[PDB]
Order: structure tokens, then C-alpha cells, then sequence
């Protein structure tokens, strides 16, 4: 079978302030087939009550899948995506960067 | 609106 | 003011873990307005707009009846693939469906698409004439018969030059304020030194509506494709959409840069610099 891993992105809804209540995405795309597992994670631990968008595809037929959570940015918290996948030999981590 | 026949492939 | 209305169909075998997972989702260009989900508690159509909330029972229930026999129908077509390919009963396999039609600025019928995958790899389209298919393989053309036995692309163009069309423009008015604005990009470009010799300017567009965008960086006044790093464009959450374009240049030829911006929903076309 062929298989393609996911491409990850993780960003802020709006721009980030801190203190400033916004929403964290993690955007994977580009995969196929389409079981994936997606956490956001808030200093290294699982958040709870994370949303993700329905199923769909591209044009390619590879699936993308939004992931999001309402959350409030300060200097010294830190963020991040994990992604497992059939692709993938253990999960990957993707920080949260405010200029990417 | 979606269409409307399934066909067996 | 071109648009388009699709819908998306992934059916997947899990052997082991029950019948196939069947889900249907429908867009108007970037905005998607219903689902279907046969894994739900209830199975059933629910609106994914709030312009589609107006249709009445007799439209939600007509939506659930064919979402229903596919879920069914997608079942069998598992089964009939997997058998294709000889394949063992071990695996888990998916087919996708996507279909829909293109209106021109006029609300004129553009062309019609209904292409079919399976596990990932185009398996069976209906060619632009809406009368006459392409089939990838041998597997392929058993579908291709059973398909022109039922006369399929009879009636698939019926459908696309006939209710698909008339449907989408019921959408379109009846969403006009959101799927007939277009929301121009808020752009800005920032600058990060990498080195003493060498800076990261990014081209930054934000708030768009709908997706299509072009982001591209010039030296000199000429493209520099080769040297662009070009992130896929991201959905804010908010309907709106995001995307940067990124070079590294020397120290300080930062000027002879330039960024530019093409969206629908501009006045104008935009050139912008870094301004230190």
C-alpha cells in the first residue's frame, strides 16, 4: 500500500498576546489512510477538552484534519502538537512558535 | 443537495 | 465570483472492529455545510453552516436516505474491491468519492466532476463529457461495466447539469452574505536576523476568505521560486485562512525585496517591503 505521512502546523487563531484568551491549532494534512492520533499538549501534559474538524480530503485525495482548543498564551507556558500515524515510528512533536 | 443514486462498484 | 459546490465520500473496512465507517461531508467552495457520519450515535445529516439550517424536515430526511443506502452500498463496494485486487481479509482498505459542479462568474454550468480512489490511488472517473469513463486498471474496468449496465453517468449528468447546479445557487443566495464576500488578506512582513550576514523576511497573510491566494518574493523585481520557503495554506478556525512566504537574504539587501499579494477580496494586487 502506499502511504503518506502528515504534514503539522501548529499556530495561533489570532495573532498571540499574551494574556489574551485565543484558540491553538494543529492542522495536519497530506495523509493517508486516515487514522491519526492528535494531542495538544500545554507543558509536556495531554489538554482535555480538545475539538476537531470532520473528515475531509484534498484534491491529491490526501486527508486533513483541523484540531483546536480555546486557550490563553503567556510568556512562559509551552506548547505543542503531537502526531502519531501509520507512517511514523514513535509520535512527533511539533512546538507552537509565534512567528510560524 | 447530494446524488440521489448509490451504485455497487 | 466562480463557485463550486462538492461533496466528499471516505468509506473505510476495519476487519475486527466492525462494519465500515461510512462519511459523507458537503462544501460551497471553502465552507463546508453538512456531515454524515454512520459511526455517529444517531446517524443522521446535521448542518455544518447556519445559512443550511433553514432547510426544512423533508430535506434533512431526504439527505439521511441517501447517506443511508450509501453507507450500505460503500459496504459492498469493499467487498467487491477487496475481491479485485485479491487482496486477503486482513487489511483495511478506503475508498473516496468526490464529486460536484463548477459555476462560471455568470452562475452558468462550467463542468461537472465525479472521480473515485481507492486506497489513495485514482481508480474510476466520468470524463469532462459527463458521458464516458476512465478506468485506472483491470479491477477498474469491472466497475466500469457494472456502471454503464446501470447507466450511471446518464444520471450523474442529470444531476450535475441539472439539480447540483440549481441546489448550489439556492446556497449561494441564501448564504450571500458569508460565500459571497471575499475577506482580502491582513498582510504585514517581519525580519529575523539568522546570522550576522544573513536575515529571514516572511510575508505574512492573515483573515482570507476564500483560500485561493498567491504569496510570492522578488528580487530585483524577479520571482525567486527556488529560494521561497511557501507554507501550505491553514484554516484560522473562523472560516478564514492563513498562509506566509518566506526568504533568506544578505545583510542588508533587505530593499531590493519585495512581497507580493494576489486575493479576490483586494482592491488591489499588493507590493509590500520591510519596513525596519
Amino acid at each position: 500500500m502506499i502511504q503518506r505521512t502528515p504534514k503539522i502546523q501548529v499556530y495561533s487563531r489570532h495573532p498571540a498576546e499574551n494574556g489574551k484568551s485565543n484558540f491553538l491549532n494543529c492542522y495536519v494534512s497530506g495523509f493517508h489512510p486516515s487514522d491519526i492520533e492528535v494531542d495538544l499538549l500545554k507543558n509536556g501534559e495531554r489538554i482535555e477538552k480538545v475539538e476537531h474538524s470532520d473528515l475531509s480530503f484534498s484534491k491529491d485525495w490526501s486527508f486533513y484534519l483541523l484540531y483546536y482548543t480555546e486557550f490563553t498564551p503567556t510568556e512562559k507556558d509551552e506548547y505543542a502538537c503531537r502526531v502519531n500515524h501509520v507512517t511514523l515510528s514513535q509520535p512527533k512533536i511539533v512546538k507552537w512558535d509565534r512567528d510560524m | 443537495l447530494p446524488f440521489e443514486r448509490a451504485t455497487i462498484m | 465570483g466562480s463557485h463550486s459546490m462538492r461533496y466528499f465520500y471516505t468509506a473505510m473496512s476495519r476487519p475486527g472492529r466492525g462494519e465500515p465507517r461510512f462519511i459523507a461531508v458537503g462544501y460551497v467552495d471553502d465552507t463546508q455545510f453538512v456531515r454524515f457520519d454512520s459511526d455517529a450515535a444517531s446517524p443522521r445529516t446535521e448542518p455544518r453552516a447556519p445559512w443550511i439550517e433553514q432547510e426544512g424536515p423533508e430535506y434533512w430526511d431526504r439527505n439521511t436516505q441517501i447517506f443511508k443506502t450509501n453507507t450500505q452500498t460503500y459496504r459492498e463496494s469493499l467487498r467487491n474491491l477487496r475481491g479485485y485486487y485479491n487482496q486477503s481479509e486482513a487489511g483495511s482498505h478506503i475508498i473516496q468519492r468526490m464529486y460536484g459542479c463548477d459555476l462560471g462568474p455568470d452562475g452558468r454550468l462550467l463542468r461537472g466532476h465525479d472521480q473515485s480512489a481507492y486506497d489513495g490511488k485514482d481508480y474510476i472517473a466520468l470524463n469532462e463529457d459527463l458521458s464516458s469513463w476512465t478506468a485506472a486498471d483491470t479491477a477498474a474496468q469491472i466497475t466500469q461495466r457494472k456502471w454503464e449496465a446501470a447507466r450511471v453517468a446518464e444520471q450523474l449528468r442529470a444531476y450535475l447539469e441539472g439539480l447540483c447546479v440549481e441546489w448550489l445557487r439556492r446556497y449561494l443566495e441564501n448564504g450571500k452574505e458569508t460565500l459571497q464576500r471575499a475577506d482580502p488578506p491582513k498582510t504585514h512582513v517581519t525580519h529575523h536576523p539568522v546570522s550576522d550576514h544573513e536575515a529571514t523576511l516572511r510575508c505574512w497573510a492573515l483573515g482570507f476568505y476564500p483560500a485561493e491566494i498567491t504569496l510570492t518574493w522578488q528580487r530585483d523585481g524577479e520571482d525567486q521560486t527556488q529560494d521561497t520557503e511557501l507554507v501550505e495554506t491553514r484554516p484560522a478556525g473562523d472560516r478564514t485562512f492563513q498562509k506566509w512566504a518566506a526568504v533568506v537574504v544578505p545583510s542588508g539587501e533587505e530593499q531590493r525585496y519585495t512581497c507580493h499579494v494576489q486575493h479576490e477580496g483586494l482592491p488591489k494586487p499588493l507590493t509590500l517591503r520591510w519596513e525596519p
